[PDB]
């Protein structure tokens, strides 16, 4: 599995 | 029930609208994969690759009515059900400040 943050620009 | 889990299944269907100074205000987590895995089967507790590790409290997801634990069914009207996790991040992208997303929330009885 991987993650990526949206929660900035 | 004593034969197997009960569940409430949530569709909800949110178009995101931000400044380019700000995100959608989610995490997105799932499976890598080149292509599509057509190895993965959906099932109704666990029916796509991707979902939302955690939503900003107050942003814009959050403001549409997205949550923690929501399964991404479609990026703007395709199908990321069984798609690996770059691809779905480059098809949110691909939208810049618009998101339209299609998501499921699990929920225990």
């Amino acid at each position: 599995e991987e993650s990526t943050s949206f929660q900035g620009p | 029930g004593p034969l197997g889990s009960d569940y409430i299944i949530k569709e909800k269907t949110v178009l995101l609208q931000k400044k380019d100074s700000e995100g959608f205000g989610f995490v997105l987590r799932g499976a890598k994969a080149q292509t599509p895995i057509e190895e993965f089967t959906p099932t109704p507790a666990f029916p796509a690759l991707q979902y939302l590790e955690s939503v900003d409290e107050g942003g814009v997801a959050w403001r549409a009515g997205l949550r923690m634990g929501d399964f991404l069914i479609e990026v703007n009207g395709q199908n990321v059900v069984k798609v690996g996790h770059r691809q779905v991040v480059n098809m949110i992208r691909q939208g810049g400040n618009t998101l339209m997303v299609k998501v499921v929330m699990v929920t225990r009885h």
